[PDB]
């Protein structure tokens, strides 16, 4: 647990950072869209309905 | 395991993205960044197909059917059992196909070759995206796509053609069928000519390009040549796939009546008495 | 020591320190966002 | 029409007979395509433990023209390179190799050539197939723009010399090579470029694969009137290797 | 971008090639006279001619022109010798096969007699063109692959026009000579015998046609990408392996786990193309003679899908709601 | 005015970034036009059997 | 059973007539459609007003 | 804030200006056409509906 | 954190700036169009209604 | 059971780690979707029903 | 100090002023246009 | 110590300073725009 | 800056002038057609109405 | 096609000057046309 830095002795950070950024953005976009695909958690419809 | 001449070509570099983080081989297969995205998408799609098959109630490969939603859902998302699994599998398939093309691009770059093969595969990707994304969006509902079933995606083809009465009379379908038949006649001729040049009767010597050019001018009075035949085959195949996409995208969003009636413009031209 | 990358032990330690420091800030921001969303409209 | 047993009729019998025939045909087709490159080897040059599910085919003989002899396949690899300047980047199998010196001069990677026969390819009459145009009776430019006399520009934007001649295949009536005379600043002598690597414009001829400083190390033919297959392979591979080795930015990820 | 090799940059022209010869003396029957086309030369060869004239080719040409003129003159006479109407309805006219009541006997000239006379002249023409294709290989001292590939398509031709009508017992089972009328025959044939989708040999023929078109896209593209290493000179690559064959093989080996050779890919192409008409003819020969309803055959053999939902527009919508009223 | 630079640091494909911009942000233009005004020749369909 | 299939929709004179004496879309026999032909050859291979 | 003049120490200004121009036109066109799509901001339909 | 600046020793300032610029413009355009696609948050029609 | 570390004398960590990274995320995504496709365990529908 | 183009500190500093002036003039013109349009037909 | 770009440490510290100064202005402008939009038409 | 002639040393007059001419003609024709598509500003219909 | 391989300094001042002479001519004509059109059928 205190020797997890050695992961940078196996994988090059330059090529890991780009892949992590792409993965994170795609996952966030997918989750936001999945929320927008429902009725209870669609915040654009809720404002129209409430007002 | 390598072929007798393969080791000197296995060098490092030539990747679009990933560097040497994914620059290796598994068996004969090359993996890169687009080899990891292809594996993920394809495995997810297959596992979801078989989960849907388990929920349908049959594991028979002939009878498995995963279908798009009803037209009443429009362009929204349906419940996962009433057509949403089809949408997820469609997204996974698009991702897998694009990753396959971008992996071929990296292999071409590493070998120092031209990029003709990925460009040719892009045409088949375009005919599939027209059938499941472009025509359905134009027509207004995802339920216009074909289902994922070995014998149920032929029922879709049959019903979609009789919805325009006599589909043989579609002008762009006639062009596409001609291209298909011509590609097969030309492939047969090319294979036969090369094999007959390389395999003479027992006790004879092999032949060269001069002999091949001569046989074809004697047979029909013309010879395209050893370089022209490949250009012509590629052009014929790509024209076949492009015209197929056109024949389907006009049948729905551009024309509503039967296809024979479209020919009326020729029958009532003012020149005719 | 084993190294497939070219970095030394000290360099890897110094890199990991900063990487974890960034990860904790990202996680904290996400936690606050999730708490606010749960208060606004609770799941579970 | 009746059935033999159960639901089995003539169509079922035909279908199963075709199944068997197609299995045998697949076996034949896969076995026929294993006459080159086998048996398999590992990354250290030793024979591999695994050789696959299909056994190797029996031998065929080809009788060649012009007294070149006979060819029997499958056989020994006669096109094998001897001393390759390459280095393993791992202890096992499945990882890439690194060049030891200059990859373009050592003929490795995308610059690799195969050890072909050291004789020119012949036509039907037994004559060399590719001939410079200045010695080809009756040939002339009938269409397109003639590149003779135009300057040649490299991939980094340098003028290296002038086009002096063209080498043509007389049997098929096609241009195969362009001949370039170098300026003294960029080397000496004459070099060749294959036709598929140039773009001929109205005022220039462009070669994008290599830079100017690479033009002196293009391999040179022995005779000024003919070129053998080995020289052809070494010249074409040299230009092909520049697409990856000309600049360090061409080898790194483009992102 | 780099040159792509689809159009030739500069053309060169020399003395016309008259062809190779041997002890069989092919020169005696070859025509003298050649031409050059610079429009075609942008893609392939520019030379036109010469051609070989034997007896098989002459007989084939004469008997095929006769068939064409019996059909064309019958079509012209059906319209009252009106040339403008002949042009107006060209795609719709045809020479119709005989009526079912006549069996395999000779029908009246107004009801299929000219169709049978013209069919005998087309038969003779096609078999003569095949004997020419075999003789020329024999005279050129080459293999007979071209003749075998042609006979593969002649098999389906003969099944459609000769064998199946005889086994069924009527000349009325043949295909009419027309553009649209022959497409109506295809649709009516599919409808009359259930659904031709559920004929397994029709599915196999579709498999092999799709496979043959996928293979010319792959082979054409692969050969055009290795033309910078001399890859379009295939025969010398077979006789002496070069780097073009090695790179072409390694591309597909790294892509899909297995590859071919320079000589062996043409066997793959030859077999996929040849297998389409063979399976198609076997499928056509089994229709009516053995199986009369292919969908009921599929239901019997358990590969027909089943659907749960209902049929009808009012199970999904309302007529007023579809009009916007 | 010290421009011995333009000529000395000469090679610059000045056009490629613009072509890329005109291609990428040109798809945003047709997307904006299909969202503001709608579909030119729309059509609707009636379902008569299973999905 | 046909005219009242889904609702009360009868017929009057204004169903085949629409202000005319001869109703639109009436048909006659036109069978030998070509010349010099005798059986199934006499009825089909032509673009007519009934096909 | 006062040290933004190094953007051209990193970017090619000549390659950026053409892209800027193309981008700017496409943006302006898009906006006018979008404004032409609305009932309240079509300045041609205003004059007709204002006498 | 005080050591985040070291991100510029792993990455190259020129592709970061090009990438960021494209991503930000595309995200802004997507959000603006998504707002335009709704009923409650379309600012062109609200002026017409309140007018 | 104590000699399991010898597995690293057979397999290089670079290939095994990427294979495991693909496998684990694939499994997680599938179980979430198999759960999301039921009536009893869909947590998005439960929040709408319990409201 | 460092460069990827060829310019220097003061020289790029001087080159920035022309861009700044052009951008400010363009922005002023656009601002006057928007201000006139708002009074003509308001959007808020 | 560790470097993959060839850029030094002080150069990186200057570049990051200017970059963060340029990012905070964008953030502030976006915050003001978001607040004005919420006052005009709330979405929560 | 006081004299902007220093912009033609980074350009080729030939293509700039050709593109300018094409752009000017296309924009003028499109404005004329857009005016012709309007009821109030179609001067051909106005002559017929003033008749 | 570049045979001019770059313009010079004094081969550009004259160009700018002539180009500016046409731009001002075209714009004066457009201004008069717009004024006449506004007098005929105003839009503001
Ligand atoms: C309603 C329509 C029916 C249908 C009805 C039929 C019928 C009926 C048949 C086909 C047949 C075929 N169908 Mg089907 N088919 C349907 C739907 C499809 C679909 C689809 C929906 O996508 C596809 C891809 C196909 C495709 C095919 C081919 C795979 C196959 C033809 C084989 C062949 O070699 O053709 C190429 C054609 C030939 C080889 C003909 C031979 C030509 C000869 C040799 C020419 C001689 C020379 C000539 C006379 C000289 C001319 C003049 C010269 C210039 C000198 N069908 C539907 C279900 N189909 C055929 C088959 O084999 O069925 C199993 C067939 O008979
Ligand atoms: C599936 C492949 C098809 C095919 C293709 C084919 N045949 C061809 C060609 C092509 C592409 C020619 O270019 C060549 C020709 O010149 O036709 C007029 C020819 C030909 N195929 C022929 C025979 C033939 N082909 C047959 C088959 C086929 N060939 C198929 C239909 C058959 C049959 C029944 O199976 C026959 C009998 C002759 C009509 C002709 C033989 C060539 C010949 O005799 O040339 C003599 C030379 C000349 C002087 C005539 C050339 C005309 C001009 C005066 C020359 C100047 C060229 C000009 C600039 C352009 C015009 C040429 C055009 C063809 C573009
Ligand atoms: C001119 C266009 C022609 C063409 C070109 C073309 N296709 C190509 C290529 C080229 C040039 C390749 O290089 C490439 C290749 O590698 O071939 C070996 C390929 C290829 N085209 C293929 C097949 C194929 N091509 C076809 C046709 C054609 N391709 C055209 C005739 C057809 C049909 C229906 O006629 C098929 C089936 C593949 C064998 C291959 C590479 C595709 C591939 O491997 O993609 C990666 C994906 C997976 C391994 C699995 C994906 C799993 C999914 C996530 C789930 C499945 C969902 C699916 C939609 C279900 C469908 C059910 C059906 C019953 C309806
Ligand atoms: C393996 C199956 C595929 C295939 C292969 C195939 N076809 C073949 C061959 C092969 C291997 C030949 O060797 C043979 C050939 O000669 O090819 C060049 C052929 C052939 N396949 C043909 C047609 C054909 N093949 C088809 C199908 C297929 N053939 C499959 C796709 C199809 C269809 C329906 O898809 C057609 C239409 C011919 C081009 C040719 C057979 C030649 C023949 O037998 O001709 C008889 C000739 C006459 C009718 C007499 C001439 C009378 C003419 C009406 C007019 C005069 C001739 C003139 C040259 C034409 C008009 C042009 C004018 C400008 C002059
Ligand atoms: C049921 C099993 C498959 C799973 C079900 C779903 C997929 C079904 C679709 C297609 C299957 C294709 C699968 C091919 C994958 C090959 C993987 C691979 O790479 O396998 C090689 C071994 O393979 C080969 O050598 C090639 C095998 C043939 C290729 C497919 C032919 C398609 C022909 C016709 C079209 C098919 C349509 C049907 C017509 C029905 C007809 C009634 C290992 O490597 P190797 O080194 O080459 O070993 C060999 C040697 O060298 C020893 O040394
Ligand atoms: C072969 C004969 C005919 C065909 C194919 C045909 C077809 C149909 C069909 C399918 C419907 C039902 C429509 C629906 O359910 O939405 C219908 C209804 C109707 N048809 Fe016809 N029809 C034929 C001839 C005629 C003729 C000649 C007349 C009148 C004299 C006629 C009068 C009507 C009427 C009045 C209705 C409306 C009834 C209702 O739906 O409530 N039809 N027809
Ligand atoms: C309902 O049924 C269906 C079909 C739906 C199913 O869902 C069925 C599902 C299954 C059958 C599931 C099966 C699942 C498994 C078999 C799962 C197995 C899972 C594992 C073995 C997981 C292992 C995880 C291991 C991890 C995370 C290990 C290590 C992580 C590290 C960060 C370690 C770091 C290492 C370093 C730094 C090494 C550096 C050292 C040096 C010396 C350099
Ligand atoms: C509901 O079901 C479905 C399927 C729909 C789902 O939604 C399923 C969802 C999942 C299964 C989701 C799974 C998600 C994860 C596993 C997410 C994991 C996320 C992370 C591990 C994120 C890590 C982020 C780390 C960060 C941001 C670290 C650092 C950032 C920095 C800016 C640090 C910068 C570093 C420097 C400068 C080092 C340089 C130092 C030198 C010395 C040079
Ligand atoms: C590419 O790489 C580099 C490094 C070059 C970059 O990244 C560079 C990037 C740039 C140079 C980016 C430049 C970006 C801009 C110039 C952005 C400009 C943005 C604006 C000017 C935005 C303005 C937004 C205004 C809005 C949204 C106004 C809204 C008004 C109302 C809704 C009206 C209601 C208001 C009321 C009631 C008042 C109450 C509000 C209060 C705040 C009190
Ligand atoms: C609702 O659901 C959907 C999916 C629709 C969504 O909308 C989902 C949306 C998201 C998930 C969105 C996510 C968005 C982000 C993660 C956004 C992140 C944004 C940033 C990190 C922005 C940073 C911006 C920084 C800027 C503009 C910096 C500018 C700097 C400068 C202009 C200064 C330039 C510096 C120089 C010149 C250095 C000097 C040079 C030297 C050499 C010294
Ligand atoms: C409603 O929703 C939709 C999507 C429809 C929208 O409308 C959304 C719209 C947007 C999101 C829009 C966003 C827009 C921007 C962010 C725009 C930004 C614009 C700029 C920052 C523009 C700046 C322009 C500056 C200029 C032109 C200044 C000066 C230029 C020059 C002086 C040219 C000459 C320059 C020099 C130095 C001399 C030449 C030197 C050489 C070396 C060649
Ligand atoms: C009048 O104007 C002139 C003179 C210019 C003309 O001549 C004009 C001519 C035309 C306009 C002609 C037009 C011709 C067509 C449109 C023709 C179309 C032809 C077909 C589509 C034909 C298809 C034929 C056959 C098919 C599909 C399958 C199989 C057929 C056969 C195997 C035929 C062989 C028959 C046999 C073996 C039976 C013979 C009988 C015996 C008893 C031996
Ligand atoms: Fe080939």
């Amino acid at each position: 647990m205190s020797k997890f830095y050695k992961i940078w002795l196996i994988f090059d950070p330059r090529r890991v950072f780009v892949a992590q950024g792409v993965f994170l953005f795609l996952l966030a976009a997918m989750i936001h869209l999945v929320l927008l695909s429902t009725e209870h958690f669609n915040w654009f419809e809720l404002a129209a309905a409430n007002a | 395991a390598l072929l007798s001449f393969e080791r000197k070509y296995r060098v490092r570099g030539g990747t679009l993205i990933g560097g040497d983080l994914f620059d290796f081989w598994v068996g004969p297969f090359y993996v890169g960044f687009f080899g990891v995205t292809t594996a993920f998408f394809a495995l997810l799609g297959t596992i979801l197909i078989f989960w849907g098959a388990s929920q349908q109630g049959t594991f028979n490969p002939w009878l498995i059917n995963i279908a798009p939603p009803d037209l009443s859902y429009g362009l929204g998302m349906a419940p996962l059992m009433e057509g949403g699994l089809w949408q997820i599998i469609t997204i996974c398939a698009i991702g897998a196909f694009v990753s396959w093309a971008l992996r071929e691009v990296e292999i071409c770059r590493k070998l120092g070759m031209g990029y003709h093969v990925p460009f040719a595969f892009s045409v088949a990707i375009f005919a599939y995206v027209t059938l499941v994304v472009f025509r359905p969006l134009l027509m207004g509902a995802w339920g216009h796509g074909f289902p994922y079933g070995i014998w149920s995606h032929l029922d879709w083809v049959s019903n979609t053609g009789y919805a325009y009465l006599h589909f043989h009379y579609n002008p762009a379908h006639m062009l596409a069928v001609t291209f298909f038949f011509t590609t097969t006649l030309a492939l047969a001729l090319h294979g036969a000519l090369v094999l007959s040049a390389a395999n003479p009767p027992k006790g004879e010597e092999v032949k060269g390009p001069d002999n091949e050019d001569t046989f074809f001018r004697d047979f029909i009075g013309y010879s395209i040549g050893t370089l022209g035949i490949h250009r012509v085959g590629l052009l014929l195949a790509l024209n076949a796939g492009f015209w197929s996409a056109v024949c389907i995208i006009i049948s729905g969003p551009v024309w509503t009546k039967g296809w024979p009636e479209w020919w009326n413009w020729w029958l009532e031209m003012p020149i005719w008495p | 020591d084993l190294s497939f990358t070219g970095l030394t032990d000290e360099q890897a330690q110094e890199l990991h320190s900063v990487y974890m420091s960034g990860l904790w800030l990202f996680s904290a921001v996400a936690v606050v966002a999730h708490l606010a969303t749960f208060i606004w409209r609770p799941w579970f | 029409e009746e059935t033999f047993f159960g639901n089995f009729d003539l169509a079922s019998l035909s279908l199963w007979l075709f199944y068997g025939f197609f299995a045998l045909l697949i076996y034949y087709l896969q076995t026929e395509n294993m006459r080159e490159g086998y048996p398999l080897e590992d990354e250290d040059g030793n024979t591999a433990a695994n050789q696959g599910p299909f056994p190797l085919p029996k031998e065929k003989t080809f009788k060649l023209q012009h007294g070149r002899g006979e060819l029997t396949l499958p056989g020994e690899d006669v096109q094998r390179r001897d001393n390759l300047a390459l280095r393993k980047t791992a202890h096992g199998n499945g990882f890439p190799m690194e060049p030891t010196g200059d990859p373009m001069l050592d003929g490795v990677g995308p610059a690799s050539w195969s050890k072909r026969r050291d004789v020119p390819e012949l036509d039907a009459h037994g004559h060399p197939k590719i001939v410079p145009m200045s010695a080809a009776e009756g040939f002339g430019v009938s269409a397109g723009t003639d590149p003779r006399g135009l300057p040649v520009m490299a991939g980094d934007g340098e003028i290296v010399g002038l086009v002096s001649d063209m080498w043509i295949d007389e049997a098929e009536q096609l241009v195969r090579y362009l001949e370039l005379e170098l300026d003294p600043e960029w080397g000496d002598g004459k070099r060749l470029v294959q036709r598929q690597m140039v773009r001929i414009k109205s005022d220039r001829v462009k070669v994008r694969s290599i830079y100017g400083k690479h033009f002196k190390n293009v391999p040179k033919t022995k005779s000024p009137n003919q070129v053998t297959l080995l020289e052809e392979d070494k010249i074409m591979a040299y230009y092909a290797g520049g697409t990856l080795y000309a600049d360090e930015s061409r080898l790194e990820p483009q992102l | 971008p780099e040159y792509q090799n689809i159009f030739t940059q500069v053309q060169v022209q020399g003395p016309a090639e008259l062809g190779v010869d041997n002890e069989n003396n092919l020169t005696e029957e070859r025509t003298t006279g050649t031409g050059f086309s610079q429009l075609i030369g942008w893609i392939g060869n520019a030379q036109l001619g010469p051609i070989y004239l034997g007896w098989f080719g002459i007989i084939s040409l004469v008997t095929g022109t006769l068939w064409f003129n019996i059909v064309g003159f019958n079509m012209l006479s059906q319209v009252g010798y009106s040339i403008p109407e002949f042009i107006r309805q060209l795609f719709w006219l045809a020479l119709e096969p005989p009526s079912p009541e006549y069996g395999l006997r000779m029908p009246p000239l107004d009801d299929g007699g000219w169709f049978i006379i013209a069919s005998f002249f087309l038969l003779v023409s096609v078999i003569s063109w095949w004997l020419r294709t075999y003789q020329l290989a024999e005279m050129h001292k080459m293999g007979k692959h071209v003749a075998w590939a042609f006979a593969a398509a002649i098999w389906l031709f003969l099944v459609l026009g000769l064998f199946r009508p005889i086994l069924m017992g009527s000349w009325s089972e043949a295909v009419p000579y027309g553009i649209f009328p022959h497409l109506d025959w295809t649709t009516a044939f599919s409808i009359r015998y259930g659904n031709l989708y559920y004929n397994p040999f029709h599915a196999l023929s579709i498999v092999f046609l799709y496979g043959s078109v996928l293979l010319f896209a792959m082979h054409g593209a692969t050969i055009l990408a290795v033309t910078r290493f001399g890859g379009d000179r295939e025969l010398e690559q077979i006789y002496d392996r070069g780097t073009a064959s090695e790179r072409a093989g390694l591309f597909w080996r790294w892509t899909m786990g297995f590859n071919a050779t320079m000589e062996g890919i043409h066997r793959w192409a030859w077999w996929f193309a040849v297998l389409t008409p063979i399976t198609g003819g076997i499928g056509i020969l089994l229709t009516g003679t053995v199986v009369d309803n292919w969908f009921l055959w599929a239901v019997e053999h358990n590969f027909a899908p089943d659907y749960t939902q209902d049929y009808g527009y009012e199970a999904y919508t309302t007529y007023d709601g579809f009009l916007g009223r | 005015k010290w421009f011995d630079e333009w000529n000395s640091k000469n090679p610059t494909d000045i056009y490629k970034p613009a072509i890329v911009v005109g291609v990428a942000g040109g798809a945003v233009f047709a997307a904006a036009l299909l969202v503001s005004m709608g579909q030119p020749l729309a059509t609707d369909s009636m379902q008569t059997g299973p999905r | 059973g046909h005219v009242y299939a889904n609702a009360e929709v009868g017929v009057t004179c204004f169903t085949c007539h629409r202000g005319q004496a001869v109703p639109s879309e009436v048909w006659y026999r036109i069978d030998p459609v070509t010349e010099n032909t005798s059986g199934w050859a006499s009825v089909q291979n032509r673009a007519t007003s009934l096909s």
